């Protein structure tokens, strides 16, 4: 139903805003590479890892092509890595431009932008291509694999390491960057305000969404590695969450920065 | 004896109203009403000169329509090739900011100038196979703002001083001045005969100078505001100007006052710069609001909107055979249309 | 200006001697550079180039795989290693200095020429028919040369240059892409033809046009020169 | 024949590509003032030495630096002035010609005509307030030219919140705020929100007055920086 | 004083500039019509050019 106009959407917007990026020239500046980064990594999530989704949740099972589930669990891992690490660089670039813009051209250099987006893809499809491929996710398991349906199989100090590497570490990094952002936003008003409140709300929103779409499902991981007794279809609605943060993204990033808001104007009246 | 003086003055320019409104028995646009309209000018970008670093401010076409020389605010002056999209030359310069930039007749010399009071020449076509400066010249105390090229000795300046100049290249030495202008000259634009050039400034007139004499010959003030832009037909019989009232005016040599009022009421914003066609049906004009708009120079109404620049069209610039329009703006692109 | 060759001598064959051209006058780093050389019975002909900034290099059908061309930019000197040489290979070789740009005036200057002696122990033909003229001063004459296929390009550019070899001077270059006179040229020499047929007319000769005229394709590589049409007295 | 043409457009490509990097890593700062204004201390300390503009590119803490003041030039300043719209500050010197048409009126409307300008609307002004000697030597002459030439003086309290110095006679801190909240009330009486002033009371021969250049500049890259996603 | 000097200069060159002969605006008008019509094919931007004959297509 819906299913297929959320692909057609995310699909329609994230094509636009690549196209916005790759053809308005005031938008070649090297922040907007991991924004780049990440538009394509969620439009490699609407193209490959949503409609075997719907495949797996409009007709209950696997229908066709029962040998790719490994190759689809490693591109569904290596998609979700690749979006969180590719947040935390967007996080990165904010941290080194807003905090010291005089040594920003010094330091960010798009050969180390490059470099920093080669190396969290790289470290994503190390990270997800080495366990799924080499089976190396599955060490004295509990949990019996189904016969005919999907189930990403995952032993108890694989989530840990993998959800850490993935998640915890960004999350960490993400807090601690939007953190002393806000504190250098309530001492810039400050420094207004005494001689001649938004960034909390912006921010709020953009670190309450990730979470929320994120938090809980990998809590459910990790509920379903070490406990059990927990239904795994309320498991498909919180990876259908962590699906929906590939819609989500693109509608409230950019909504909030303004040259995107402008070009978004002059293209679109 | 200022008292008698400035009531004969104010008698003179009566007498010079009074012959003005004398001599007009009909209107442009009733006596161009046989004449069948262009309706809509179509033109797309062939051509998209990258390269520039910062605003381009000033350019100038060469006199065989392929060679292009354009200047910019970063100080490095391109000379580009039109056809191939390609870079001949690329001249650093001494000072940032220029402000005008022209091209020899003969191709041998390029002149730029600005903040610096300064017009620098440049020499292209040297043995030693490197583009390097001819002669400085250093007689205007106010910054540059128009230079053209008349011969490969002589040229003539507009510069924010009140005055314009012509030079001598060989020499280095002012041949003969212009100061009858009382604001900031800001364009001149050339005859095509050469012998006579028209100069407008900040205090709305522009003054049609002799090159030979030295000496003014007429007066137009039509504008509002200030005028940065000032072009003539090609028959060198009348000449349009721009200006920051959003309104270009067309004013006629012989007759010496105002012929027709090129003004909409959607624009706002004033006048860059202005060229006319070959045939001098179309009269081209860039503007604050991102665009340019091809005006008919017979019916004023807007035929044609050039609306492919991200910021303001500096300078605009047609061929000697009318074949292309380039126009360059602030956002370091100079584009060529059909 | 001025290009000094250096580095010959007699070679033994099978052995190996660089030559070296020292640029003073200009900037060399913005000037493409050949190795033009010239048999000691016969005419010119092309062995080497670089364009400038090292970007290509391009070599003939007799030359590539024996030599290696070579520039240094900050010392403002060509090199060209030569190694396994014939005794075909006895010629003096002339440090060509040239730019390419639209309206450029490439071949403008010629080196002195150094002699490299060697002891003992698909392709465009350009056919120039005169090889001796006997001519007089204020005779006025004119002489032509064929090509094998049609030089005019796609661009409306024709591509010949026209030369001048004065008994114990350089190659000067008189008139480029068969219409343009060169700098420092009198107005004398006029070029015209079709993309086969080419003729360089001469109008009222003085006794410092003697000497040998040699033709120059640019087509494509590699670059041929012709036979060449002597002037005498 | 065309194809070394290519190349050749392809090496001044990459020549303009290096001196890109070396354009947009580099400040602009534009130099305004008067004759009367401290200028000639400028030249001795913040490394002027190394035509009718005076151009000086120099560095400090490894950032590159540009400023640029315009010489002798007319009244009508609206033209030249549209050229630098892509400076990061804008450096106003003031001397101070109190308690000694007048000076410190015509930089008034000086600051007044370049502040309210359409081509500045969205570049800040950094203010320098020079001269602070000039500002207690004639104090203790007692001529009392700032309660003759100015009416609002007497009106005028020192604030609670300033900051002065301590040992220092009051009527010396008088004088500094009345200027400076005298310049203030022209930045903040426009009230649109997108460019501040920063008012410094520098001396002629004072060695700071780079780090404070550097310390407001940083401000307004921060100013910028902070709105362009919406945070300030 | 020099203003007495700058309104003589004024002055005269009102004089200089107060008898020119004029002609009618019509005429001018029909001059400039007539020119515009003697070189309407010889302009490329009034009509569309062909790529065979366009240098920038
Ligand atoms: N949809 C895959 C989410 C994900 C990212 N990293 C993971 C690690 C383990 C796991 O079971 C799942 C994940």
């Amino acid at each position: 139903a819906a299913l297929c106009v959320v692909i057609a959407l995310t699909a329609a917007a994230n094509s636009l805003l690549i196209a916005l990026i790759c053809t308005q020239p005031a938008l070649r500046n090297t922040s907007n590479f991991f924004l780049v980064s990440l538009f394509t990594s969620d439009l490699m999530v609407g193209l490959v890892v949503m409609p075997p989704a719907m495949l797996n949740a409009l007709y209950g099972r696997w229908v066709l092509a029962r040998g790719l589930c490994l190759l689809w669990t490693a591109f569904d891992v290596m998609c979700c890595s690749a979006s969180i690490l590719n947040l935390c660089l967007i996080s990165l670039d904010r941290y080194l431009l807003i905090l010291s813009p005089l040594r920003y051209k010094l330091r960010m250099t798009p050969l180390r932008a490059l470099a920093l987006v080669l190396g969290a893809w790289s470290l994503a499809a190390l990270a997800s291509f080495l366990p799924l491929l080499l089976g190396w996710h599955e060490l004295g398991h509990a949990r019996p694999p189904v016969p005919g349906q999907c189930r990403l199989l995952a032993s108890l100090p694989f989530v840990l390491v993998a959800s850490g590497l993935t998640f915890f570490l960004p999350s960490g990094a993400i807090c601690f960057t939007y953190c002393r952002i806000l504190l250098a936003a309530r001492k810039q008003a400050v420094q207004v305000a005494s001689l001649t409140l938004k960034a909390s709300l912006t921010l709020g929103i953009l670190l309450g969404m990730f979470f929320v779409t994120w938090l809980p499902f990998f809590v459910a991981n990790i509920v379903q590695a070490v406990c059990d007794c927990i239904s795994p279809g309320l498991f498909d609605v919180l990876t259908w969450l962590g699906y929906c943060n590939s819609t989500m993204n693109p509608i409230i990033y950019p909504l909030f920065m303004r040259d995107f808001k402008r070009a978004l104007g002059r293209f679109l009246p | 004896e200022l008292d008698q003086l400035r009531q004969e003055a104010e008698q003179l320019k009566n007498q010079i109203r009074d012959a003005r409104k004398a001599c007009a028995d009909a209107t442009l646009s009733q006596i161009t009403n046989n004449i069948d309209p262009v309706g809509r000018i179509q033109m797309r970008t062939r051509r998209t000169l990258r390269g520039h670093l910062a605003k381009i401010y000033a350019m100038h076409w060469g006199t065989d329509s392929r060679l292009l020389v354009s200047a910019s605010q970063d100080g490095k002056l391109i000379i580009w090739d039109s056809y191939t999209t390609n870079k001949v030359h690329a001249i650093p310069l001494r000072s940032s900011w220029v402000m005008t930039c022209a091209y020899a007749p003969s191709g041998n010399y390029v002149a730029c100038g600005g903040l610096d009071n300064i017009c620098s020449i440049y020499n292209l076509k040297t043995r030693e196979g490197n583009v390097r400066v001819s002669r400085e010249l250093a007689g205007h105390t106010g910054y540059l703002s128009c230079c053209r090229f008349l011969d490969d000795n002589q040229i003539v300046t507009s510069s924010g001083d009140t005055t314009c100049a012509l030079w001598d290249i060989e020499t280095g030495q002012q041949t003969t001045t212009f100061t009858g202008h009382t604001g900031d000259v800001m364009s001149l634009s050339l005859a095509p005969d050469t012998r006579l050039f028209v100069s407008g400034a900040c205090d709305a007139s522009a003054k049609l100078w002799d090159v030979r004499e030295g000496m003014c010959r007429q007066t137009f003030t039509g504008h509002e505001s200030d005028i940065n832009a000032i072009c003539f037909f090609p028959n060198g019989n009348a000449f349009a100007t721009g200006s920051d009232d959003a309104t270009c005016r067309l004013f006629d040599l012989r007759a010496d006052q105002e012929l027709m009022t090129y003004s909409h009421d959607n624009i706002i914003c004033g006048i860059t710069s202005v060229s006319f066609s070959k045939s001098g049906r179309l009269l081209l004009a860039g503007y604050d609001d991102f665009n340019c708009n091809v005006w008919d120079a017979l019916k004023a109404d807007r035929a044609g909107v050039l609306a492919g620049h991200d910021n303001r069209v500096s300078c605009l610039g047609v061929t000697d055979d009318g074949m292309a329009v380039a126009t360059g703006s602030w956002d370091s692109f100079l584009k060529i249309w059909n | 200006v001025q290009l000094v060759e250096s580095g010959g001598g007699l070679v033994q064959p099978g052995g190996s001697r660089k030559l070296s051209c020292s640029a003073s006058g200009f900037a060399f780093s913005s000037f493409g550079m050949h190795w033009v050389r010239q048999a000691p019975e016969k005419g010119l002909e092309w062995v080497a180039y670089i364009s400038s900034g090292s970007g290509t290099i391009y070599y003939a059908d007799t030359v590539k795989g024996r030599f290696t061309i070579s520039r240094d930019d900050p010392k403002n000197t060509l090199f060209l290693q030569m190694t396994s040489l014939r005794s075909e290979d006895t010629a003096m070789y002339y440090c060509v200095r040239s730019i390419y740009y639209y309206g450029s005036s490439p071949f403008d200057f010629w080196g002195q020429g150094t002699t490299l002696t060697v002891s003992s122990g698909s392709d465009i033909v350009m056919t120039q028919a005169t090889s001796s003229v006997p001519v007089t001063p204020g005779e006025s004459v004119s002489i032509s040369c064929r090509s094998s296929k049609s030089l005019l390009h796609s661009n409306g550019n024709t591509y010949l240059y026209w030369f001048l070899q004065r008994p114990g001077q350089s190659p000067q270059l008189l008139i480029y892409r068969m219409s343009n006179l060169a700098s420092g040229v009198p107005d004398r020499f006029s070029g015209s033809g079709s993309g086969t047929a080419f003729t360089l007319t001469i109008s009222r000769l003085e006794a410092e046009d003697v000497g040998v005229y040699y033709c120059m394709q640019h087509l494509e590589y590699p670059l041929t020169f012709g036979a060449g049409t002597k002037l005498e007295l | 024949e065309d194809k070394a043409a290519v190349e050749r457009s392809k090496m001044i490509e990459k020549q303009l590509q290096k001196d890109k990097q070396v354009y947009r890593a580099t400040h602009r700062l534009l130099l305004l003032g008067a004759g009367e204004s401290g200028k000639s201390t400028i030249v001795k300390q913040m490394r002027i030495l190394h035509s009718g503009i005076f151009e000086t590119k120099f560095q400090v803490d490894k950032v590159n630096f540009h400023m640029f003041d315009v010489g002798g030039q007319r009244d009508e300043r609206r033209k030249w002035i549209q050229c630098f719209n892509d400076v990061t500050a804008i450096i106003f010197v003031v001397a101070s010609s109190s308690y000694n048409t007048n000076r410190l009126q015509e930089a008034l409307n000086l600051f007044k005509s370049i502040w309210n300008n359409r081509w500045l609307r969205t570049i800040s002004v950094i203010l320098f307030l020079n001269k602070q000697d000039l500002l207690a030597e004639k104090v203790l002459a007692g001529k009392s030219k700032i309660e003759d030439y100015f009416p609002e003086f007497a009106r005028y309290t020192t604030p609670e919140d300033a900051t002065p110095e301590p040992g220092e006679d009051p009527r010396v801190t008088r004088a500094k705020y009345f200027i400076r909240d005298e310049f203030l009330r022209i930045s903040t009486a426009s009230g649109d929100g997108r460019h501040y002033c920063y008012p410094h009371f520098t001396c002629a021969v004072d060695t700071e007055n780079i780090r404070r250049v550097f310390n407001d500049c940083r401000d307004i890259i921060q100013r910028m920086h902070l709105r362009q996603y919406e945070l300030l | 004083t020099a203003s007495i000097a700058q309104a003589r200069k004024l002055v005269e060159q009102l004089k200089m500039e107060a008898n020119i002969d004029r002609i009618k605006v019509s005429k001018a008008a029909a001059d400039l019509m007539a020119y515009c019509e003697a070189h309407a094919k010889e302009d490329p931007l009034l009509t569309p050019v062909p790529a065979s004959e366009n240098p920038f297509r």
